[PDB]
């Protein structure tokens, strides 16, 4: 999978 | 302007209205709006500008990468349509990062005083150019990429300085930047160094912190942690 | 128009593009630009158009009510901002509506010479004259209403001469009449009515039909009970 | 609630 940028 | 003629605390109050109804784009004129009356932004009207452009800009990526794996599974002929569209997106998305960019260069970033507001705007900074080198493949790449790491180091060079380590901003920015690490820089080792390094020194700090402080923190931290799992 | 310079075939391809990207605004201009290439258009090429419009005023319809719901507890002085918004989104859907009425009379309804096809166009007819209805408040609203009545109307009779009680689009005609009864007309016992003989009289026809035909039919027909058991 | 309508 897509690594975790900031979200709200 | 578009947004010129209206007064710059209904433009806030508007924004605050279309993301209740979940118009991001109207969210993000209405920021833009508010931005080019040329006065600096609280804390709050940051984060609202913020989380306008991210909601428009992460559907034309999450469109982007549709269309792109399409378009990769039909080279593996069969008409132009799919690039076609594909550059479509593509450009609107382009377009959207440079006017976030725009409003960054004129004139946020220079009269930001504070390293709170500062950081803030460089993160925004690597963010967009890391969100333009998602989908560069000219000349110009690697400049784009070093576009968005110059932002995200002097951010992080700021931060280290003027912020305790578990102060939000400080660490949504070493968590995107890590990010760029891992997935733009083809970086993985200083992904996960910056990673864990951010993760130890914010739970060494939580000790000083109030509850809803520690909750801020440990919310951002668990996505240090989510990317660690995955890189290791 | 602005998609007369593209092939039909390839706004079909890229109208089933975008519904993958979840694009839903392109996905509505090119199934819009394939609608004024003036050929008529086959079921899957009816549905696109439908599922695209519908998305796009979908989402239209549900900021209107939360901006309405806002507006409602402000009045219960504090600006013009809410009641702007609120008509700005308004006249936004109000203009999707109008476009997607255009196309039906210029020239799709006309056109439809099939009972299958002048049904799926009568019943959008009804179905965007009664997301006007939502929002109408002057002089013609009584004539917005009957206008969705006649379009509803007119469908069903059609309906029930040529198609068996089953027909998916029988089905659909009949819950959106049901519900325009019940929501729009202030009809709620012609609602209960309208809804609980459809279903009947279709589930008297499910031994005629294949696996295939029979999921398509009890799937509405499954909506048709969940809003009698609303309503009930 | 509000009631169904048809969707896909
Ligand atoms: C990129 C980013 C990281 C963290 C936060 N964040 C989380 C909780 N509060 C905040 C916040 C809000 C406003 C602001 F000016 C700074 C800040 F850290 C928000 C973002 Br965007
Ligand atoms: C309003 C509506 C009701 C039913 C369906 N439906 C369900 C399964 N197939 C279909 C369908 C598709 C295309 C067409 F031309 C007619 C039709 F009934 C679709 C809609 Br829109
Ligand atoms: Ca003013
Ligand atoms: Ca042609
Ligand atoms: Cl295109
Ligand atoms: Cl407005």
């Amino acid at each position: 999978r897509r690594p975790s940028s900031w979200r709200q | 302007g578009a947004m010129g003629s209206m007064e710059r605390a209904s433009l806030i109050q508007k924004a605050k209205l279309a993301e209740q109804a979940e118009r991001y784009e109207d969210m993000a004129a209405f920021m833009k709006g508010a931005v080019e009356k040329g006065e600096e932004l609280s804390c709050e009207e940051r984060n609202l500008l913020s989380v306008a452009y991210k909601n428009v800009v992460g559907g034309q990526r999450a469109a982007w990468r549709v269309l792109s794996s399409i378009e990769q599974k039909s080279n593996e002929e069969k008409g132009p349509e799919v690039r076609e569209y594909r550059e479509k997106v593509e450009t609107e998305l382009q377009g959207v990062c440079d006017t976030v960019l725009g409003l960054l260069d004129s004139h946020l970033i220079k009269e930001a005083g504070d390293a709170e507001s500062r950081v803030f705007y460089l993160k925004m900074k690597g963010d967009y150019y890391r969100y333009l080198a998602e989908v560069a493949t000219g000349d110009d790449k690697k400049r784009i990429i070093d576009s968005a790491r110059s932002a995200y180091q002097e951010a992080m060079d700021i931060s280290k300085k003027e912020m305790p380590p578990t102060n939000p901003i400080r660490l949504g920015l070493a968590l995107n930047f890590s990010v760029f690490h891992y997935e733009i820089a083809n970086s993985p080792e200083e992904a996960i160094s910056l990673a864990k390094t951010t993760f130890d020194e914010a739970m060494a700090d939580l000790h000083t912190l109030s509850e809803d402080s520690y909750k801020d923190s440990t919310l951002i931290m668990q996505l240090l942690r989510d990317n660690l799992t995955l890189w290791t």
